[PDB]
């Protein structure tokens, strides 16, 4: 008891300089049943990380009814094939149009300048299909 | 607070039924309620959802987010978790939730949530400030003014604009309560409806032709060969009808069922035709699902619907793609309509702008006999693009002609239906006047002493809204100034002061509402109302399916169900007249001895057509008495489609799936009647705006935003996404005006001026725009005209204006997505 | 959210300093800020509080509640826990938090919290509706109108009511920015102050006599033999000064320290005297702490303070309980004041209603020599009972005469001081006119083109507030009506339309605020401001202790520090004049090249008295330049008492504890000057209300409610406790009017009408009442008169009226406590 926060793991994703502009990387966080994407957007956005403050990461499970969304490089969005929700990767997962009542959850990355490491350390929002982000 | 977990409902949590508060579809939901300091276990048999939260859930297993949860604080001060989630076994939605219904838990009243500014007590503008007042004082002032007006001017001095709809802020209890009050007790004809400025119908023509506008089932959309969506953006406006019924048809998942019902009939891949000037999200999504070859977008010129349907009707008649036996046995007027409505494809094409090949293809898909010999089953769905279109009455004449000739009513997989707006829930006395009155014009012209907005906000939603607001604010100010002189007056003296100010151009304004709204800028008196879940409420959806939404919590403060507000008013007025020794006037206010909303159900819906009952117009018809609360509860979220045909304890309520299947229509002779539909171009008032100004100012709904945003204006996610009403503009037009996404523009014409944030949209045609209607920041209706059809139905979609850059809102550019809302 | 736990700050959490936003005392706080998904451990070395949460904490170990926590969302979208708790090591408060300061965390801006409705962008009333607008457009309209007014009418056409105070919505950066803009750049004399309707002082008399009103330290309250609290309810209005300094004295906890400083002086048990018509919570708490025998409540007749002090002065002079060597060496005018102010005890008693024995006792306790030979150390504290009393100037004359003759300035444990309201933070250019102007009267009379309320709301807080609102709303309406006709206008055309409407009686109204407030009923333009924590801010408390409140979070949207709003306006005006080729006018708007608030501190406070500086009036004096943000940070929440005397890197800022200890006053000759103080009764305007109506309408503060409740109106606990302004009434008076707790009454007289909920209070005298001032639901100021003293200081505590039952608010009866607020 005493604890109000979830016990998120710290998972290495990659080093920032490996990431190419607008080429998504796949990983799992906070466990292997939670698919995620990190992407270097190419221009700074609020809360972006890395050397160009432009790296962002998300849970790809649609917050409507949980289908895996796909990243669209032309629009920098995540599209759900289920009922056509679309989320803005440049606006912290803001729903552009769709049937969700929650933004696409952001995976919180630490960027360590010393090592160039990007580490997933938490989640902002509730991942689809879960009582808590950490099962 | 925390964004990364939710409290599960315990296995034994209380569970009640709730219909969605909002749109016509009326999706079914369950409300779980349990004490704040209990919770369910993750094992599936240790929570009320029966879902296994010990590992990741698959897609489609649930719809659950924090927005679907809340903690309420009841009148006993105790705190309860609630969870409002879609019912997987409801036939309407099969466990689907729109983004709007999904937020119901968040928009339940709590002292600290999105509902924080709910009206909790009577509010009085005491000349120069808002204060609280008691219900008794409020009724003394409100009933006192009504009484004074009745005594000296008669009913013609008492004005209302009132909901006539279903769902939240409507329904059978509420429409009866208000209707009985306005029509049987006060007996005023000075009443308009929430969305239209007279006591009229959206569907005069179809009804007069013998076809009530809700004539099918949602299952018919699953059985259709072809669906027309006319003046309609259903993915955004009737989401779960489109997702749960239309799309499965397009995807081929209903083909089995068609072939099982009709063994000797070809069923090609289903196709969909949209008649809409604008390329909408619904067009885009239909093409993604069915392919480009199975979708036809007839991107007509604004206001040309009548010419489209006349050209189609002419063509199917010339091709012989009509049902001659049907016409001969069950219709009147066909031969006349052929002549009056004659229009060649070439002329049709020139007026509508649609190429002849596309007009022919629409007809081929929809009306040319299938190989097995039967006509396609073509369901014709329409909404506000033509209800608020260029001559409501004439467009429906034109469309219904095509439908009747092609036998697309009364066959399964057909129907010529409204898609609907709100849910339906109408039970009222007859309107007491003999003429249609343009209420807004009467108010603008200085008539009436007291005006009540009841469950509506015409400041945001009137046509010619700027003229209305100007006048009401001024008239309101006269009353405020008059009240100002008073000091130490009795309630009765104040009534006299206010009455006198109304002889000098004033108007006393009351609002009965959930929230202050923009009406608070002019209101003198606001009364707190209760919404479903804080009360029992009955309503039906677009296939006439009646459900009970069960009470599960207390209203904020002394908020009350609207039917009980109406009983309170009636009983105040009665007491006043009894005390004044006017027995005959007192008796007009009898029959409001109501303790609960169910009393209003029993007095209204359940008395319709019964012996000893007064005249009652009810969507439940004369078998409404077969419905009780208890019986609805046992039916669940599936309810019963009205009208009820029988009931017994062993089989429950048994209802009606489709109307007109035997060829007997609601006319004197039982036949469907064809009507002439002349093409006269745009109305002069509208054509003048078009001649003077550049842009067609189309307007309507956004998927995420409900109506006047009365809840959404308090929702931080909604406000971040849509801080201001937006206007879709063609990018080439944008460059010409040097605007981009997140700029602010003034939109104006001879009728008014308003503002919007620019939303460049590639799919918008040059010279055309689309602005969100009804909103809290930039009211679109300022630039709509005063023009109405013969029945005082506004052409809300018919206005032109100019656009002027105000400037760049950097904050909107940083926070708002201007990405495309048309999925591909 | 969950109401049964809190998230502890991590051991390594960031910690910044913050002075309480609210009252004069300026208690010190720490702000802990850390990422939302981290937390501290319960072991004391694993959290930033250093407290052991592994077992129950003892009393006094902490002040921590959920209301002292929040989760902010920054401009980068990331979420952070904050915790705002009192600093145990700050000398002012020693870890005390009032109920007001305690809520600071809850009143920080968050998208879903109590700050949800904070202004985030410019708001424009575009003739008939509220919309957002850009900063650029807002400046073009606002500066455009100021420029047009300057060009055609001169400065006399541009009006302001602006804060002059410290803390949130004030302070040295903000008062300089606004004062430079109004006085040096625009150069308008049409300026009033947030709490008074002209550009004047609350303390003209004491200042002119040579005694600035903040002349001691809080430690002096610890060293006193006797404290007078005059026109003052300090438990409620200066809570932690009373709790942390006054009470320890009354309890005997400071006796050692007095005796250590003064080895050969008797120190009896301390005593306390209150001069207040009303028996307050402060009186009751003093009696519980010290006993009845050590508290004297001089329950004077309303408005009789001058007669009281003249009787006391007369008596101590006749007794020889004065300091003749002091008078002879350091004062001027004594002999004259003895003659002008002569009044016998018997006459004093007749006017004040205080019995002669009690007048004698007050003098005996306070001024008769102690056995060891020295005069008692008698600290005379006063506030709004006499600042807003019957002739501000004369009361202060009378009081200061008593104080000077008895040598109760300049000795430790004495002082004749304001208790204060807000904190102090004044640095401004001189006022540019040569006369006092009653701004509200000028507005009512139709003067001015543009009026800006800047961090105040005189709708709720003006004297004769009903007259003000009537006029402003009407004048506002003229402008709205004029704007209405426009369509498609440029900003420059709209400026012309509005200017013309102001020639026809109109007034353009701007509000620069945190919130919409009631001003939104009349404003055309509202601009978003930032409060401490969203900006750096400096201010000083009632002992002149200057502290830096450190920025730790972003403001909502594009909200800005007030000094930077002033720079923005100045730079807009400069550009406009440059563009119009008017080099000389442009240059008046130089000196606002500011990027951050610190720029305003450097340009104002730190330039005062410096070579080549303009004339600057600053509470920092001419050693203000020794203070920097960095030096204040190193000082912590203990700051420095102004004026600073020296600084070096090794000893930090060293300042001034008590003023006047060498007997050199702020006059030409260095002496303190006595003044005549005539007793003229009540002002005729007030006496006429008293003659016509039954109840003395006393008014003022409630402990829990801050000011105009601009935050509290959004706080569900606050609204549940005080849903409506309350009026304390004698129970016998209540029974006569058939009212009890939770009834609503109208309060009225010749000046206006307002409402209140009835709060029976046994301690209220028959024919007297006490109403909460300034509130959001029932504005008290409607019934205050227009009467002001020679310097346009209102007698806000001087009004009479009648009371009429409206009705019983059952909801208030069920939810509001009407139990006693006077502790025993
Ligand atoms: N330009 C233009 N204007 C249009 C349209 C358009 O297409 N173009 N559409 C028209 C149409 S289709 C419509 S439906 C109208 C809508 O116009 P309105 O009816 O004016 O708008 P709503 O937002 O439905 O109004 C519902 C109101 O009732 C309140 N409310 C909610 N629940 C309750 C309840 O239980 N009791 C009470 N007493 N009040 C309640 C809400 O707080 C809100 O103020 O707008 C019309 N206006
Ligand atoms: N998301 C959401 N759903 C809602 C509502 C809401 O507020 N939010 N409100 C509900 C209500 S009360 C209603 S009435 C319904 C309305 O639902 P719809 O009528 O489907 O919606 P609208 O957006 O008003 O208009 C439909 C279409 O009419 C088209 N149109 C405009 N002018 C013409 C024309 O001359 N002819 C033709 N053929 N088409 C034209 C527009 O381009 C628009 O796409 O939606 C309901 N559902
Ligand atoms: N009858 C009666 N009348 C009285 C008194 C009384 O005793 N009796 N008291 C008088 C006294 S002493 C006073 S102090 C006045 C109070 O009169 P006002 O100054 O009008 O009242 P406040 O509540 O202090 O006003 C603060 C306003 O500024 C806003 N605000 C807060 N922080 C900031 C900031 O950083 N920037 C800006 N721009 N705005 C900010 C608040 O939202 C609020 O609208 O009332 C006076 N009126
Ligand atoms: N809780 C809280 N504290 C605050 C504030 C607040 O809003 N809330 N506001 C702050 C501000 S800005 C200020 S100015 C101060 C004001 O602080 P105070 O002046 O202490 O408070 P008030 O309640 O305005 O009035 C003080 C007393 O004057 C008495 N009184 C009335 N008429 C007379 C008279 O003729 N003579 C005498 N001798 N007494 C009289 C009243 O009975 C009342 O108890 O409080 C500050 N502190
Ligand atoms: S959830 Fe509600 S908003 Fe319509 S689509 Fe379903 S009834
Ligand atoms: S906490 Fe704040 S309100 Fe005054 S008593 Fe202390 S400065
Ligand atoms: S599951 Fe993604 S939109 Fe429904
Ligand atoms: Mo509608
Ligand atoms: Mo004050
Ligand atoms: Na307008
Ligand atoms: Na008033
Ligand atoms: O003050």
């Amino acid at each position: 008891a005493g604890r109000t926060t979830l016990q998120y793991p710290a998972t290495q994703v990659s080093v920032a300089k490996n990431l190419k502009a607008n080429e998504p990387v796949s990983f799992t966080y906070p466990d292997t049943s939670s698919p995620c994407v990190a992407v270097k957007l190419g221009s700074p956005v609020p809360g972006g990380v890395g050397p160009n403050n432009d790296i962002v990461a998300y849970s790809v499970l649609c917050t409507h009814m949980g289908f895996p969304t796909s990243y669209d490089k032309s629009s920098k969005t995540f599209k759900c094939p289920g009922h056509f929700t679309e989320f803005d990767a440049e606006k912290a997962g803001q729903m552009i149009c769709g049937q969700a009542t929650e933004n696409l959850p952001r995976v919180l990355l630490r960027y360590d300048e010393a090592s160039d490491a990007l580490t997933a350390v938490g989640v902002d929002g509730l991942i689809y299909g879960r009582q808590a982000n950490v099962i | 607070a925390p964004n990364d977990r939710i409290t599960l409902p315990p296995a034994n949590a209380q569970r009640t039924n709730m219909t969605c508060h909002f749109c016509i579809v009326g999706c079914g939901y369950h409300v779980y309620k349990w004490p704040e300091l209990q919770e369910g276990g993750r094992a599936p048999e240790q929570n009320a959802l029966g879902l296994d939260f010990r590992k990741q859930l698959p897609p489609l297993a649930v719809t659950l987010t924090p927005a679907m949860t809340n903690v309420v604080t009841e009148h006993d001060g105790r705190r309860y978790d609630i969870m409002v989630v879609p019912d997987k076994a409801c036939v309407v939605n099969s466990g689907l939730s729109s983004t709007r219904g999904g937020k119901m838990a968040s928009y339940m009243y709590t002292p600290t949530g999105d509902g924080k500014q709910r009206l909790k007590a009577p509010r009085l503008y005491a000349a120069d400030q808002w204060v609280d007042t008691t219900w008794d004082h409020a009724m003394a002032l409100y009933a006192g003014l009504i009484k004074k007006t009745l005594d000296k001017d008669g009913p013609q001095g008492v004005f209302f604009s009132c909901f006539d709809h279903g769902g939240a802020g409507g329904g059978f209890e509420n429409t009866w309560g208000t209707g009985k009050l306005m029509f049987s007790a006060i007996q005023t004809p000075m009443v308009r409806i929430h969305n239209r400025p007279a006591y009229n119908s959206e569907c005069h023509a179809t009804r007069e032709m013998g076809i009530g506008e809700l004539n099918n089932a949602y299952e018919d959309a699953q059985l259709a060969d072809v669906i027309w969506s006319i003046g309609n953006n259903p993915y955004e406006s009737q989401t779960n009808y489109f997702l749960n019924h239309w799309l499965p048809n397009l995807q081929g998942a209903t083909t089995s069922k068609k072939k099982e019902r009709f063994p000797n009939e070809n069923f090609p891949q289903a196709r969909i035709i949209f008649v809409d000037p604008r390329e909408t999200p619904s067009v885009a999504i239909a093409r993604h699902v069915a392919g480009n070859d199975r979708v036809l977008h007839l991107a007509i010129e604004p206001g040309t619907d009548t010419a489209l349907f006349n050209g189609l009707f002419t063509y199917v008649v010339e091709q012989g793609w009509i049902d001659k036996p049907f016409i001969e046995a069950h219709t009147k007027g066909f031969d006349d309509a052929v002549k009056t409505n004659r229009l060649s494809l070439d002329e049709c094409s020139n007026i509508t702008g649609v190429p002849v090949d596309m007009l022919k293809r629409a007809a081929e898909w929809s009306y040319k006999p299938k190989a097995s010999g039967q006509a396609p089953r073509t369901m014709h769905a329409y909404e506000k693009g033509i209800i608020w279109g260029n001559d409501n009455y004439v467009i429906q004449s034109a469309l219904l002609d095509l439908v009747i000739a092609t036998h697309n009513v009364g066959r399964r997989g057909t129907g010529c239906v409204r898609m609907g707006g709100h849910q339906e829930g109408y039970t009222r006395p007859p309107y007491p006047g003999d003429k249609k009155i343009y209420i807004d014009q009467e108010l603008i012209k200085g008539k009436g002493r007291i005006m009540t907005w009841w469950g509506c906000n015409n400041f945001q939603t009137s046509n010619n809204a700027q003229a209305l607001r100007e006048a009401i604010l001024q008239r309101s100010a006269i009353v405020k100034q008059a009240m100002q002189k008073a000091r130490g007056a009795t309630t009765e003296e104040m009534v006299d002061v206010i009455y006198e100010a109304t002889q000098n151009g004033g108007l006393f304004v009351t609002s009965i509402n959930l929230y202050p709204t923009k009406l608070a800028e002019a209101a003198h008196l606001m009364l707190p109302a209760a919404h479903p879940g804080e009360m029992n409420l009955t309503s039906m959806n677009g296939e006439r399916r009646i459900r009970l939404s069960e009470k599960f919590m207390d209203p904020p403060g002394t908020a009350m169900a609207d039917c009980l507000i109406a009983a309170r008013i009636a009983n105040a007025l009665r007491d006043m007249y009894q005390k004044d020794g006017k027995a005959e006037m007192a008796a007009q206010f009898e029959g409001f001895d109501w303790k609960t909303e169910e009393d209003a159900f029993n007095d209204g819906f359940r008395r319709a057509g019964q012996p000893g009952a007064p005249a009652i117009d009810s969507q439940g018809g004369s078998t409404g008495h077969l419905v009780t609360y208890d019986r609805l509860r046992k039916s669940g979220n599936n309810g019963v489609q009205l009208p009820v045909v029988s009931w017994d304890e062993s089989k429950g309520l048994v209802g009606t799936e489709m109307l007109y299947t035997e060829g007997k229509f609601d006319t004197d002779d039982g036949k469907a009647h064809f009507k002439p539909a002349p093409w006269n171009g745009l109305p002069a008032t509208v054509q003048q705006q078009k001649d003077k100004y550049r842009f067609w100012l189309n307007n309507g709904r956004n998927n995420e935003v409900w109506q006047t945003a009365y809840h959404d204006q308090y929702n931080s996610l909604m406000q971040e996404r849509y801080p201001m009403a937006y206007i879709e503009m063609n990018p080439d037009d944008c460059k010409q005006l040097d605007v981009t996404g997140g700029d602010i523009v003034e939109v104006y014409n001879d009728f008014g001026s308003t503002f919007a944030m620019v939303y460049p949209v590639a799919e918008i045609k040059r010279g055309q725009t689309f602005m969100l209607f009804g909103y809290v920041n930039g009211i679109q209706g300022d630039v709509t005209t005063d023009w109405t059809d013969r029945n005082i139905i506004p052409y809300y979609k018919g206005t032109w204006g100019d656009i002027r850059k105000v400037g760049s809102m950097e904050e909107f550019k940083r926070t708002v997505s201007f990405k495309s809302r048309r999925f591909a």
